[PDB]
């Protein structure tokens, strides 16, 4: 099979900017034929793709001046020329010079803005997950840029890693932060013999990590 | 409009048989192949076969290749993929795509049909409250969540205040501890309405007919 790669994986972009995606082949894509069958797709929010761009140069109908592209064999080029609100999305590119057709990765075009780091909640288990044995603990990490931080859970010091299930959100259209949050499970009692718990971020905007906690 | 339709979203135990048709009006039939995707979450991309109408003979990548079965019935328009005793592993989202002959590329594709394999038995969720460990005045909000746990099938529909409180809200991602599902929802709100008025989760998970109020209440 060709391996097709991308290069960013998020591109953080202001609307209104020069945006340029990247894209590039393990084999070459220049045919016995003399053509090169280099495609664009790009995936607007749980949705299908739509074919932008074909035989690496030239549009789909419909799209506009804003897209153009470019390249040879091995490596190829996407340009938005001023990003707009209707343009974020995965963005695809797949060769069809071959067997089987590949397809490529992808770079979300994300919006950029001044960063945040992230409010955090340790919250301690309830009175009904206790009453059921269990007990899963959460720390919500919010509004924060850019998207990766991480999340230890220190549990007496010793850390952790069963139960910690983590889940994360999209830009938040509203303000572009970020959020996310994980949730350690651990019984009724691996919860009631340990005192301390918890969960530390570590994200770009403090040197230090950002430790809530509580004592059981 | 010149579209190929497909079906419904379904869900199948393992070893079981799915078929997924895709139908297409307002173009040539004929004239362009339809080549069936794949969308693994969060894998790739990729391509599975293809079914050339002038002939009805279908092509394969190697790795699908007999256990899915591609079809066809020209006089209906209608292209279909059967996948037979499916693996979990067989939960993704398939689209078929119009297939041009000339330029080589994908030019119309459908909407895709979800197929979700599991074992799972249908079970209503535990909403459960998550207030704080009395924090103060951690400058001037309060956050509080539910943490609706173990429900089977997706989705669930969360809210709080009955709709009323959305700036704020953050419900994430639903995750899978073994089999069943988790999710979780976060309302940040000004400290003087925590507990001096009142913060409900509301959550209704349709597949099972269940809506769950739970009202934050302090500790
Ligand atoms: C008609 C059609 O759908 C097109 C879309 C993509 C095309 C294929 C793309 C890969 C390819 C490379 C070749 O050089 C042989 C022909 C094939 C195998 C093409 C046959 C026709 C296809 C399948």
């Amino acid at each position: 099979d060709v391996v097709m790669t991308q290069i960013p994986l998020s591109l953080p972009v202001n609307l209104g900017d020069q945006a340029s995606i990247s894209c590039r082949s393990s084999q070459s894509l220049i045919h016995s034929n003399g053509n090169t069958y280099l495609h664009w797709y790009l995936q607007k929010p749980g949705q299908s793709p739509k074919l932008l761009m074909y035989k690496v140069s030239n549009r789909f109908y419909g799209v506009p001046d804003r897209f153009s592209g470019s390249g040879s064999g091995t490596d190829f080029t996407l340009k938005i020329s001023r990003v707009e609100a209707e343009d974020l999305g995965i963005y695809f590119c797949s060769q069809s010079s071959h067997v089987p057709p590949t397809f490529g990765g992808g770079t979300k075009l994300e919006i950029k803005r001044a960063d945040a780091a992230p409010t955090v909640s340790i919250f301690p288990p309830s009175s009904e997950q206790l009453t059921s044995g269990g007990a899963s603990v959460v720390c919500f990490l919010n509004n924060f840029y850019p998207k990766d931080i991480n999340v230890k859970w220190k549990i007496d010091g010793s850390e952790r890693q069963n139960g910690v299930l983590n889940s994360w959100t999209d830009q938040d259209s509203k303000d572009s932060t970020y959020s996310m949050s994980s949730t350690l499970t651990l019984t009724k009692d691996e919860y009631e013999r340990h005192n301390s718990y918890t969960c530390e971020a570590t994200h770009k905007t403090s040197t230090s990590p950002i430790v809530k906690s509580f004592n059981r | 409009q010149i579209q190929l339709v497909q079906s419904g979203p379904e869900l199948k135990k393992p070893g079981e048989t799915v078929k997924i048709s895709c139908k297409a009006s307002g173009y040539a039939f004929t004239n362009y192949g339809v080549n069936w995707v794949k969308e693994a979450p969060g894998k790739e991309l990729k391509w599975m076969g293809w079914i050339n109408i002038y002939t009805g003979e279908p092509t394969y990548v190697d790795d699908f290749k007999g256990r899915f079965a591609f079809s066809l019935e020209t006089s209906a328009s209608t292209a279909y993929l059967e996948i037979n005793n499916l693996k979990n592993e067989d939960t993704a989202t398939y689209f078929c795509t119009r297939g041009d002959y000339v330029n080589w590329y994908f030019d119309v594709w459908g909407a895709g049909t979800t197929v979700t394999v599991s074992s799972a038995k249908t079970t209503p969720p535990s909403v459960y409250p998550l207030a704080p460990g009395s924090a103060a005045q951690t400058n001037s909000m309060v956050t509080l969540g539910c943490l609706v746990k173990g429900y089977f099938p997706e989705p669930v529909t969360v809210t709080w205040n009955s709709g009323s409180l959305s700036s704020g809200v953050h419900t994430f991602p639903a995750v899978l501890q073994s089999d069943l599902y988790t999710l979780s929802s976060s309302v940040t709100v000004p400290s003087s309405p925590r507990p001096s008025e009142t913060v409900t989760c509301n959550v209704a998970h349709p597949a099972s007919s269940t809506k769950v109020d739970k009202k934050i209440v302090p500790r």
